[PDB]
């Protein structure tokens, strides 16, 4: 089976910038290559077929080209409605280039929440760390319990980019048994991010107020 | 699609990507190109460079050995080729060119000089002159009317006349113009950069009437006897008067051409309106607006159009034919509008294939013949495929961009070569203009010198090949072939190649003559096909196959369609001199036909190996097919191996036609290609092997294949050039 | 011009589903119908196609032997019969024709468990909320199945500063999501925020009022 690599896997750019997305075939497919744009929650729309033909109705700022086994999708002048995942296709698809409309680094605001009484009431304890309104997307959360490092017992998710200020938010949940929760004192979430000049730690002591 | 694309690089057969005989004249081509027919039945080609500083001439039918002439200009013309004219006066190419500074240059090139060996030219071959002051009122369009008289069109909207008194001097004969007075209105100014309604197309009718099309799509008509405006029609107020947007044409282009007293005009409404009326007495009288069939937003630009006498198309209901050439980037589109009757209300659009077979095959990975393996093998493959002009232009672009071959086996390099070669080719092939070669032959002239595309009327089988995924109806044979392709298209290239090889093996005896047909088919099946296809498609193929009366369809395919006619000589005009153009066009056309034949034949044979078809009943057909498949393979191999040599042996095959052929219509051409087909299926192989011996890796497969005493000999020597050699 | 896709939903593993794609506004009889799927957060995977024109069908390795694609030209409708369904087969399936024309897609969940309504807990604004600064507050909507839940604030009168996060699924097989909003700190004592929680698959609605906790 043919493998279509894309580069980069996630890019970011200004409005008016020229954007280049590349796709490399595992073997050597001939010019039988199409490019699609997919908005989140919607069907992909064809952009380009036969490597360089522009599909009907598509704006001329989109173009396709080939150099050997390298296929290029170019957006000559990026518009704010152009944020999406773009896919090459030969049938196998690329893994998908995600673009968004690049903006300045923005530091998160950090908040920790202890488990409610009602949750403990059922045998489990979830501790939640919120990172609000930051850019870029790559934030790193590190849970510490009495300074000990945690692994395998947390999960996180991220919002879609804000339509006005283009920031992300992130939520992380550390999950423990009530018993394990009660075996420890200091619960802390440490956040590392470009906008932060050093890592930020928010913490509580169990059962204090 | 009733026409196909045959690409012609006039230098393809030769190593030098430039004619040895090139001469540079100086006065004290990738932006326009065209052909013009002369008194001597020869076609001269010309090119105007990107900068409009260089004019180039070369003889269509003798590009390599004949003379190409580069005329260098002191400065660019005022407005490209639109300020340039070229006509044959009396044994001379008269060329006039308004230059940017205002000068009016005249060139006189003797026909002899155009077809001589000389690198020198005597006498006044050029005259500079300043008849009018073009600094103030800038011209943009020059239109030839006669050897002594011709008109100039100006950007502001005015016309100038240009009358020749002696042999050299020209004088302004001004026309009466009161259009400007619309300046009095608050909606126009003389001083405004907009508001100009300048001429964008112009044609001469009956030597006297001058029909002009303006940017606002007014058809004005000037009587050159009176020098007075006789007519002024607003073309747009007839059809649906769109207040939203009518695109006033913002440049000079080919927006009309007349035949007898008919006249088509191109109006922009989604870039899609062909108006056509009649001229008569002067009166123009509307008949109909015929829209275009164009989608993908409608983003095609007219390159050239030519109204003319009807063609031999698949719909007999025909009265006139408009040939139309669109462009979108380096992609082109050729269409023919057929008007059925003298009412211009019944018509039909006929499309064509806008890529050659070789290109389509390369794009869609449908090429089974081209040898695989070594990196240098791929080098020979591309070199031979593309021709030296392109291959070297591509190697130039590589080194400029600092892409340099690492070692003998740099596959990463070759990959880049594929694309640069394709792009260079595509560029070179950008369309510029139409020429009606002969009486009716549709020719397109490309941006790069020595590059032309002929558009060839398809035969029946070619129409089937080129319309598998289309033809609503079709005869039984078409449907049968279509179903065979329906199954075969699901197989991969490697499988198909291994099967082809096996069919060669039946002929070579590598599959012993001792075996029965059934045993060989069983061998083939087990080794090549088993586990290599989806049983669902097999069931499908079987079902569809059971609707057909196989013996009859196979009969019609083999004995009518594919096996050509016995000739009692049917006038393939014998060429007195080698015609490189018809030579390469013939070879490429033959190659297309035989490639199609190859794919069909292979698909049928495949059906014979897959199913229990009585090997005795169909024995005749089976062996005929294996013979035809074998000959096809051979020819195609030789073609991509050494085109020049193939052409040479294939034209020295026919005695009376040793030098070549001339064809003036599609019937003569089709008949000639068929003639060569006959030659192949029935002396070529010997002359080819002989001339070659006097492509080494080649004739290994081609002494394994094309061999099956003489074959042993050849194998023994090609293999000497060692144990195998001595043993054999 | 329009493809229509009906017949997905929730299905027990090892079970079966027939998807329909009803076509219109093009020549169905000479088109090819493809089925393309997208697993949560992943890329596009072509699984199968059929030529109307000859019945010719083919399949991705990942579904071969379990999926059958078919087509009825006389009702312009194509089908994908899915047997022996697996967790690996969850996702959203489209139907495309040749790919210019795309199905609005239908989602297929392969798994089990009953319908469960969520519990709703407050995410209370920190007592250390910055004076004159911004506070965050929220609601946690835990342990429901299947999707979808919707949360609003103050019956929709409060949209500014609201973020409702994508649902995580737990190892339990139940979903959890959070919704939050930022408000001025000085409004924590004066103003009333109420998060409404809507889970239609189990006709549950929750109205929870979040506030600062008392010690």
């Amino acid at each position: 089976d043919i493998q279509m690599t894309q580069s980069p896997s996630s890019l970011s750019a200004s409005v008016g910038d020229r954007v280049t997305i590349t796709c490399r075939a595992s073997q050597s497919v001939s010019s039988a290559v199409a490019w699609y744009q997919q908005k989140p929650g919607k069907a992909p729309k064809l952009l380009i077929y036969s490597a360089s033909s522009l599909y009907s109705g598509v704006p001329s700022r989109f173009s396709g080209s080939r150099s050997g086994t390298d296929f290029t999708l170019t957006i000559s002048s990026l518009q704010p409605e152009d944020f999406a995942t773009y896919y090459c296709q030969q049938i196998t698809f690329g893994q998908g280039t995600k673009v968004e409309i690049k903006r300045t680094v923005a530091a998160p605001s950090v908040f920790i929440f202890p488990p409610s009484d009602s949750q403990l009431k059922s045998g489990t304890a979830s501790v939640v760390c919120l990172l609000n309104n930051f850019y870029p997307r790559e934030a790193k959360v590190q849970w510490k319990v009495d300074n000990a490092l945690q692994s395998g017992n947390s999960q996180e998710s991220v919002t879609e980019q804000d339509s006005k200020d283009s920031t992300y938010s992130l939520s992380s949940t550390l999950t423990l048994s009530k018993a394990d929760y009660e075996k420890h004192k200091v619960y802390a979430c440490e956040v590392t991010h470009q906008g932060l000049s050093s890592p930020v730690t928010k913490s509580f002591n169990r059962g204090e107020c | 699609a009733c026409l196909s694309r045959i690409d012609a690089n006039l230098l393809q057969y030769y190593e030098k990507p430039e004619p040895n005989n090139t001469v540079d004249l100086y006065v004290s081509g990738s932006e326009y190109s065209n052909c013009l027919l002369l008194s001597n039945s020869e076609y001269i080609c010309y090119h105007f460079s990107s900068r409009s500083t260089l004019l180039t001439f070369y003889p269509l039918s003798d590009a390599y050995h004949g003379k190409t002439i580069n005329i260098h200009l002191p400065n660019a013309s005022m407005n490209q080729r639109y300020t340039l004219t070229i006509q044959e006066v009396e044994q001379q190419l008269l060329v006039n060119v308004i230059l940017k500074d205002g000068s009016f240059l005249t060139l006189q090139l003797p026909l002899s000089f155009l077809f001589s060996s000389a690198n020198t030219l005597n006498g006044e071959w050029f005259h500079l002159q300043n008849p009018y002051d073009f600094t103030v009122r800038v011209p943009h369009f020059l239109f030839y009317v006669s050897p002594q008289f011709s008109v100039v069109f100006l950007e502001d909207g005015g016309l100038l006349g240009l009358k020749k008194v002696d042999g050299v001097h020209y004088e302004p004969l001004l026309f009466n113009d009161n259009s400007y007075l619309k300046s009095l209105t608050r909606f126009f100014s003389r001083s405004s950069k907009s508001d100009y309604d300048s001429v964008i197309s112009c044609k001469l009718f009956h030597e006297r009437y001058l029909i002009v099309l303006t940017q606002n799509c007014h058809l004005k008509i000037w009587d050159l006897t009176s020098f007075t405006l006789i007519q002024d029609y607003d073309m747009v107020s007839q059809s649906d008067s769109d207040p939203s947007h009518f695109r006033k044409v913002e440049a000079v282009g080919e927006y009309l051409s007349l035949y007898n007293n008919t006249l088509v005009t191109l109006l922009p409404l989604e870039n899609g309106l062909f108006q056509m009326g009649t001229l008569l007495v002067l009166t123009y009288t509307f008949q109909n607006n015929i829209p275009t069939n164009l989608s993908a937003s409608a983003i095609w630009s007219i390159v050239d159009l030519v109204l003319t006498r009807p063609l031999e198309l698949n719909v007999e209901a025909s009265y006139l034919n408009l040939i139309v050439l669109w462009k979108s980037g380096t992609a082109s589109k050729l269409q023919i509008l057929n008007v059925n009757d003298e009412s211009f209300k019944n018509y039909e659009w006929i499309e064509s294939v806008n890529k050659s077979l070789v290109d389509l095959q390369s794009e869609h990975d449908l090429d089974i013949v081209t040898k695989t393996g070594d990196v240098e093998r791929g080098f020979c493959n591309l070199k031979s495929r593309y021709g030296t002009q392109i291959f070297e232009r591509a190697q130039q672009i590589l080194s400029e961009n600092k892409i340099i071959m690492a070692h003998n086996e740099d596959e990463e390099y070759l990959a880049n070569l594929e694309t640069i070669l394709r792009d260079v080719k595509t560029a070179f092939n950008e369309a510029s203009s139409i020429t009606l070669y002969g009486d009716e032959i549709i020719l397109v002239n490309c941006f790069q010198p020595y590059n032309h595309s002929l558009y060839k009327l398809n035969t029946t089988v070619e129409n089937w090949f080129y319309n598998m995924h289309s033809e609503t109806d079709g005869s039984e044979l078409f449907k049968y072939l279509r179903t065979l392709n329906g199954f075969a298209s699901t197989l991969s290239n490697d499988v198909l190649r291994s099967i082809s090889k096996k069919f060669l093996d039946i002929i070579t005896g590598e599959l012993p003559d001792s075996m029965t047909t059934v045993e060989k088919f069983t061998d083939i099946f087990k080794n090549c096909l088993e586990n290599q296809f989806e049983i669902t498609n097999l069931k499908i193929l079987f079902d569809e196959l059971n609707s057909f009366d196989i013996p009859v369809v196979l009969n019609d395919l083999i004995n009518n369609q594919m096996k050509p006619g016995i000739f009692w000589k049917k006038d393939f005009i014998s060429a007195i001199k080698f015609d490189g153009f018809t030579s390469i066009i013939s070879l490429e056309s033959l190659h297309q036909l035989l490639s199609i034949h190859y794919r069909i034949t292979l698909q049928v044979l495949l059906t014979f190996v897959l199913f229990d078809l009585d090997t005795e009943i169909f024995g005749q057909h089976i062996s005929t097919l294996l013979d035809l498949h074998y000959k096809q393979f051979l020819l195609l191999n030789l073609y991509r191996q050494d085109k020049c040599l193939l052409a040479e042996v294939l034209l020295k095959d026919s005695s009376e036609f040793s030098f070549g052929v001339k064809f003036f219509n599609y019937g003569q051409l089709i008949a000639y290609i068929d003639s060569l087909n006959s030659n192949v299926y029935n002396t070529e192989n010997s002359f080819f092997m002989t001339f070659f011996r006097s492509s080494h890796k080649n004739i290994r497969f081609f002494l394994e294949n094309v061999e099956c005493e003489v074959q042993e000999f050849m194998f023994a020597m090609t293999l000497f050039s060692f144990d195998q050699s001595y043993e054999i | 011009v329009q493809l229509v896709e009906s017949g997905g939903g929730l299905v027990q593993p090892g079970g079966s589903l027939r998807l329909s794609c009803a076509a219109s506004g093009f020549n169905f009889s000479s088109s090819s119908i493809h089925w393309v799927r997208q697993a949560p957060g992943k890329g596009l995977e072509w699984v199968a196609s059929i030529s109307s024109y000859y019945g010719y069908t083919s399949y991705a390795d990942s579904v071969k032997g379990r999926f059958t694609i078919s087509a009825d030209t006389s009702k312009n409708t194509a089908y994908l019969q899915m047997n022996s369904l697996r967790a690996e087969d969850t996702a959203v399936y489209y139907c495309a024709r040749y790919m210019d024309y795309w199905g609005q897609g239908t989602l297929v969940t392969v798994s089990s468990a009953s319908t469960k309504g969520p519990s709703v807990f407050p995410l209370a604004p920190s007592s250390k909320s910055t004076s004159g600064g911004t506070a965050a507050l929220g609601c946690l909507v835990k342990d429901y199945f299947p999707e979808p839940v919707t949360v609003s604030w103050n019956s929709g009168a409060l949209t500014s500063g609201v973020h409702t996060f994508p649902a995580v699924l737990q190892s339990s097989g139940l979903y959890s999501l959070s919704s939050v909003v930022t408000v001025p700190s000085s409004s924590l004592g004066t103003q009333t925020y109420i998060c409404n929680v809507n889970h239609k698959p189990s006709n549950t609605k929750v109205d929870k009022k979040v506030e600062p906790k008392s010690c």
